[PDB]
RNA sequence: CUCAUAAAGUGCGUCGUAGUCCGGAUUGGAGUCUGCAACUCGACUCCAUGAAGUCGGAAUCGCUAGUAAUCGUGGAUCAGAAU
């Protein structure tokens, strides 16, 4: 939920920074992400199907 | 013993604080019918044997083989082929058949559960709904093949619902709601 | 030989014989002889009046026959008279489509059918 | 013609918090807005409530009930069903 | 390190046609999972049920020595459903 993406606030609760977890930019899913892109394992294959991705390709076989 | 009570003591209490009228019609004695487990299908010519012949240890005679009124109509039926059986009788019999049947050997089955359905809705017959494995005390516990299950009815002349069935659970139990 | 609701397992290893019960099957069957004590090579023509008493008794004490099914009638009679599609899909009576059902179909049914 | 292949719609706010309550066990009812959403595993035991557009119903979610909508087991309209409104 | 147990063989026992634990279909109940999902489309199996058969109408197909028939396993394609 839009409270649940509570991340996004900068000052966390009364834990230490290290309460800042992650959670996705594009579907904010929190699960599988992949902190170089910041994106989750589910938004980095549809971003990367449609090219928007740079440098990012297909591995082949 | 215990059912003489019941016809000139336990008759006139059931009938003043939540009757008031007159004596009689609340409940008399007149015959009451016995009938039997349909035995066609099951098998072949057989069982009427094993028939008549358990049917007549619980109770004393042996039942009649009556046949229907020779008039076929618009089902399959020949001329001439036995079937109901049937034989009901009494005098002063009906009465003890009502103190052994539940009392002892009950509770004293297997699984008997304790509450039972609304059987009847605006009538007198009663119902009834006992399985095939049954234990009684006028029964050998080990020579008797093929158990049988007969149901149990009772015929009364009442007119409501309620007035009724206070006289059931009055020595016949268990009923809970 | 007879043991709960009105069997008749003749000609049977005292295996198999049980299985024939619809509450009881093969793991109960080795169970049930290993508790009495039976062989399981023995037919039911064999077993003793001994061997039969105990196995009865050992049987009796399970849910089986018409008490168990009326369970399973209430089960379907439950969510039957609630608003669940489950249970109307057991009636399979209500409407299968997208028109009307009710009347004026026909078309599909054909001749009116009896009520 | 219905269509999901490999992409349904679950509100993501509806979503995360129901994964929330997977923490140990379930959650008592919930309440959600968005009935375009989809039933899933996950939410299964728990009771989501769905607006009717007037007040909340407690819908228990079935896995013979996952697939479905949320929406589809609010019903918008109200019929008092003039009648006995047996079974 | 794992997928792996290779299946068969080898040794032993059961059985010889009685629907008999032989044969396992079908069906009821419970239940795990791969999968964002599996009512229609799943795999597998706990629990129970347990038929058709004792080599099956008119016709018709593959095969000749380790071959036929029969049993099990692996791989290519492949995120993932490969009788």
């Amino acid at each position: 939920r839009w409270n649940a993406v509570l991340k996004l606030q900068t000052l966390p609760r009364d834990s230490s920074p290290s309460r800042q977890r992650n959670r996705c930019r594009q579907t904010g899913r929190p699960h599988g992400f992949l902190r170089k892109f910041g994106l989750s394992r589910i938004k980095v294959r549809e971003a990367a199907m449609r090219g928007e991705i740079p440098g990012l390709k297909k591995a082949s076989w | 013993k215990l059912h003489d009570y019941y016809k000139d003591e336990v008759v006139k209490k059931l009938m003043t604080e939540f009757n008031y009228n007159s004596v009689m019609q609340v409940p008399r004695v007149e015959k009451i019918t016995l009938n039997m487990g349909v035995g066609e299908a099951i098998a072949d010519k057989k069982l009427l044997d094993n028939a008549a012949a358990d049917l007549a240890a619980i109770s004393g005679q042996k039942p009649l083989i009556t046949k229907a009124r020779k008039s076929v109509a618009g089902f399959k039926i020949r001329q001439g082929y036995p079937i109901g059986c049937k034989v009901t009788l009494r005098g002063e019999r009906m009465w003890e058949f009502f103190e052994r049947l539940i009392t002892i050997a009950v509770p004293r089955i297997r699984d008997f559960r304790g509450l039972s359905a609304k059987s009847f809705d605006g009538r007198g017959n009663y119902s009834m709904g006992v399985r095939e494995q049954i234990i009684f005390p006028e029964i050998d516990y080990d020579k008797v093949d093929r158990v049988r299950g007969l149901d149990i009815t009772i015929t009364t002349t009442a007119k409501s619902d309620e007035e009724g069935r206070a006289l059931l659970a009055a020595f016949d139990f268990p009923f809970r709601k | 030989a007879r043991i709960a609701g009105i069997n008749i397992p003749d000609h049977k290893h005292a295996v198999i014989a049980l299985t024939s019960i619809y509450g009881v099957g093969k793991t109960r069957s080795k169970a049930i002889l290993a508790a009495a004590g039976i062989a399981e090579d023995v037919k039911i023509s064999e077993l003793s009046e001994g061997q039969i008493d105990t196995l009865r008794d050992e049987v009796a004490k399970f849910v089986v026959e018409g008490d168990l099914r009326r369970e399973i009638s209430m089960s379907i009679k439950r969510l039957m008279d609630l608003g669940c599609y489950r249970g109307l899909r057991h009636r399979r009576g209500l409407p299968v489509r997208g028109q009307r059902t009710k009347t004026n179909a026909r078309t599909r049914k054909g001749p009116r059918k009896p009520i | 013609p219905r269509s999901l292949k490999k992409g349904p719609f679950i509100d993501l706010h509806l979503l995360k918090k129901v994964e929330k309550a997977v923490e140990s066990g379930d959650k008592k009812p919930l309440r959600t807005w968005s009935r375009r959403s989809t039933i899933f595993p996950n939410m299964i035991g728990l009771t989501i409530a769905v607006h009717n557009g007037r007040q909340h119903v407690p819908v228990f979610v079935t896995d013979e009930m996952v697939g479905h909508k949320l929406g589809e087991f609010a019903p918008t309209r109200t019929y008092r069903g003039h009648a006995a409104d047996k079974k």
